[PDB]
RNA sequence: CGCAAGACGGACCAGAGCGAAAGCAUUUGCCAAGAAUGUUUUCAUUAAUCAAGAACGAAAGUCGGAGGUUCGAAGACGAUCAGAUACCGUCGUAGUUCCGACCAUAAACGAUGCCGACCGGCGAUGCGGCGGCGUUAUUCCCAUGACCCGCCGGGCAGCUUCCGGGAAACCAAAGUCUUUGGGUUCCGGGGGGAGUAUGGUUGCAAAGCUGAAACUUAAAGGAAUUGACGGAAGGGCACCACC
RNA sequence: CCCAUGAACGAGGAAUUCCCAGUAAGUGCGGGUCAUAAGCUUGCGUUGAUUAAGUCCCUGCCCUUUGUACACACCGCCCGU
RNA sequence: UAUUGGAUAGGAACAGCUGUACUGGGCAGUUACAGCAGUCGUAUGGUAACACAUGCGGCGUUCCGAAAUACCAUGCCUUGAUA
């Protein structure tokens, strides 16, 4: 199984229960071309790299 | 504890010489061990297929049912069974401020493959048409499903089973009846949307490989 | 496991009875013919939570294991027939229909023509739930 | 009291007085 | 008082009309009452729809749409946020958002 | 892949049609009926509304026969809960279906009697008739079918007006009303006690129709206004809130 | 002020308070009270962080619609054995 | 090159009531605790039997394998005490 990269390319807002999940559009660096929206706890600027343990699931959008 | 997919003979199912495409892909039966056996096995399955897998560059909104009636040797040779339109089509041609006009018939051909056609047809909206609602009346409606009747019943009356698929391959009954319509009420999308073979005769292998030959 | 095909020009195809329900997820795949089938993997088999039988998580490791032994026998192509629950119950495909196929293609698979095979009924028997139905 | 099941108490008091004066007859 | 003119249906000179089911609850209602939906879906909307049309076999396939008729009840239209509660001289606009 | 039996008539299906109302939707045939329309046809007041009386009257329910798959009063259990003989879920009997009798009620609603007269527009819609550029099919042109632009009549309705009315909400009728009178049937008289008691009558039953009084009580009520409130919606905000 | 005595208490259950930069928190010093006098209160400096740049999920607040049998206004009103 | 394998380590749902903290307040459940109901052993009184009293002490419970549990509803009511 792999563990992959993935860029933030623009950020959609804030989502959770208390405001806690900011909601992010991320590009992979295996295909530059391949997008996924991501929940992501912590504070997130656009254009730095998160960590993926799973790359399959895609979150519930708004 | 044992293995079931060592005991899996594949055969290449073949579909009737009045196509383009023969080959319509691998089915599995298990190996003709003790009472039950391989050619009595997967003699009696249906193959929902395309016309894109089986004419050169068609449509893919129509479906041939074919039931396999015999097995060669690693070869089955696949005969017309019924034809059904796809659901995306059918569901699509069903829209709001427009009637529906349905048609069935209970007909045989020369040889005895008797048949159950379905026509469907839809009011058209005139290419200088104001008013929206566009629909028909009774009398419209039962002259229209009354020539829907006439010409199916006469165009698979005439001739035998390759002769009425041959006029399903290309739809030559729906434009008969889209054309023959025009002077009650000009019909838009009509189709002979399912085909459903009720009772069918005595089975000889010499004349299904006319069909396979 | 044994195929006589060639990896030239050919792609063998199955076909992939998905039946997503709002409770469950069927990844069933057969022959053309549909009577002889190859596996089934269910959400059930995946979580040990009869809550996320329904989970689209459930759904994509269904598929996962579907395309592993689909790969094994040698089928390397699939036609797609989606399910909802049908009958005088509900038409929509539930919440793991989108998981177990975008987790097929991705898993090695060749897509065909699909269609949505969810037993529609024109005209029903009377429905479960009473004339005043199901008061949450 | 929702004046059906105020009818369906009357209803049944009439029922109890048809009966208990069928006794004397 | 009289809330709506028409009784918040579409029955004008019938007396009686066929009652059908909810979706969510299976609430017998009037078919002319019912919040009534007709949504064109695409199988696989616009996520997985690069990743299924790049691993098919055929040439430039447009993938199938998903046509289903939605009946809802007025008590599970409002909670499901179909309709909402509108002003009493927004209720008379009969055209629908785009 | 078949097979079997019993219900149901999807999408098309509409602020569309028909019917006295209840109500009525798969194809084809048979049976008898009806509105509107058109008419230089016919009889010549034959009409309108109607105590008593009569026909039809959803659903549930009752009786006898056939049928039973779905659903499902009662019932059994599993949940939930402070208890839950409820809501949620798994089963289920009568019933739900057909035939032949019964009962006669519903928020049986437009909470709005019927027949007739008059009094503003506007765009649609259904049915019949009439007239008129052209497009389209029957090609072999006319009459006809499908569109287009108006007209007339009857009909389900819309929008819109300081007509006018109304306690307002609202209503081209709920108008033409202290400037009160076209004809006529039913029916109300503060809130309860009460559609109760008792007589009579109808029904196999359940119950229906007619139906008081003693006694009690200063309000019950209709429409609109403002505020408060919501386990109502939309938009914001606060470390005396959360993350 | 001195000497002797050397108790519970091993980071505190349910619950719960204050707080976003020289801020919290630690450690002192002034003022008031004061014949005597700071475990208090009000001010001042010193050492100096963690986490957040958000949401309406809890608790509450302000607008706009909406519903109401509430007006000592939901700690309201009200039903039956 | 570690599958395993008892056991004590260690987690859990189960209740006999007041009190405090959940509330603007009340009754319910709910948690943690202490006291004593129950309880076990004990010295005496008493007797042919013996089942209790007295005063003095000890006192959860069953589970036997992990525990990352959504834990919803976090229930209903609100002075005659003066407009």
């Amino acid at each position: 199984q792999p563990i992959k990269l993935a860029r933030v390319t623009k950020v959609l807002g804030r989502t959770g229960s208390q405001g806690q999940c900011t909601q992010v559009r991320v590009e992979f660096m295996d295909d530059t071309s391949r997008s996924i929206i991501r929940n992501v706890k912590g504070p997130v600027r656009e254009g730095d790299v998160l960590t993926l343990l799973e790359s399959e699931r895609e979150a519930r959008r708004l | 504890v044992v293995d079931p997919f060592s005991k899996k003979d594949w055969y290449d199912v073949k579909a009737p010489a009045m196509f383009n495409i023969r080959n319509i892909g691998k089915t599995l039966v298990t190996r003709t061990q003790g009472t039950k056996i391989a050619s009595d096995g997967l003699k009696g399955r249906v193959f929902e297929v395309s016309l894109a897998d089986l004419q050169n560059d068609e449509v893919a909104f129509r479906k041939f049912k074919l039931i396999t009636e015999d097995v060669q040797g690693k070869n089955c040779l696949t005969n017309f069974h019924g034809m059904d339109l796809t659901r995306d089509k059918m569901c699509s041609m069903v829209k709001k401020w427009q009637t529906m006009i349905e048609a069935h018939v209970d007909v045989k051909t020369t040889d005895g493959y008797l048949l159950r056609l379905f026509c469907v047809g839809f009011t058209k909206k005139r290419n200088n048409q104001i008013r929206k609602t566009s629909y028909a009346q009774h009398q419209q409606v039962r002259q229209i499903r009354k020539k829907m009747m006439e010409i199916m019943t006469r165009e698979v009356q005439t001739n035998d089973l390759k002769e009425v698929v041959n006029k399903l391959i290309p739809d030559s009954i729906g434009k008969d009846i889209e054309k023959a319509c025009q002077s009650i009420y000009p019909l838009h999308d009509v189709f002979v949307r399912k085909v459903k073979m009720l009772k069918k005769p005595k089975f000889e292998l010499g004349k299904l490989m006319e069909l396979h030959g | 496991s044994l195929g006589p095909q060639v990896a030239e020009g050919e792609n063998v195809f199955g076909v992939c009875h998905i039946f997503a329900s709002f409770n469950d997820t069927f990844v069933h795949v057969t022959d053309l013919s549909g009577k002889e089938t190859i596996c089934r993997v269910t959400g059930g088999m995946k979580v040990k939570a009869d809550r996320d039988e329904s989970s689209p998580y459930a759904a994509m490791l269904a598929a996962q294991d579907v395309a592993q032994r689909c790969k094994e026998l040698g089928i390397t192509a699939l036609h797609i027939k989606l399910r909802a629950t049908g009958g005088n119950r509900t038409k929509t495909p539930g919440p793991g229909a989108q998981s177990a196929l975008r987790a097929l293609a991705r898993s090695g698979m060749k897509i065909g023509r699909i269609e949505d095979v969810t037993p529609i009924p024109s005209d029903s028997t009377r429905r479960k739930g009473g004339r005043r139905g199901r008061r949450l | 009291m929702r004046a059906k099941w105020r009818k369906k108490r009357m209803r049944r008091l009439k029922r109890k007085r048809r009966k208990m004066r069928q006794r004397s007859k | 008082t009289k809330k709506r003119r028409n009784n918040g249906r579409a029955k004008k000179g019938r007396g009686h009309v066929q009652p059908i089911r909810c979706t969510n609850c299976a609430c017998c209602v009037p078919k002319d009452k019912a919040i009534k939906k007709f949504v064109i879906r695409n199988i696989v909307e616009a996520a997985a729809v690069r990743d299924i049309s790049e691993v098919s076999v055929f040439d430039a396939y447009v993938l199938p749409k998903l046509y289903v008729k939605l009946h809802y009840c007025v008590s599970c239209a409002i909670h499901s946020k179909v309709v909402r509660n509108r002003s009493r001289e927004a209720r008379k606009d009969r055209t629908p958002p785009p």
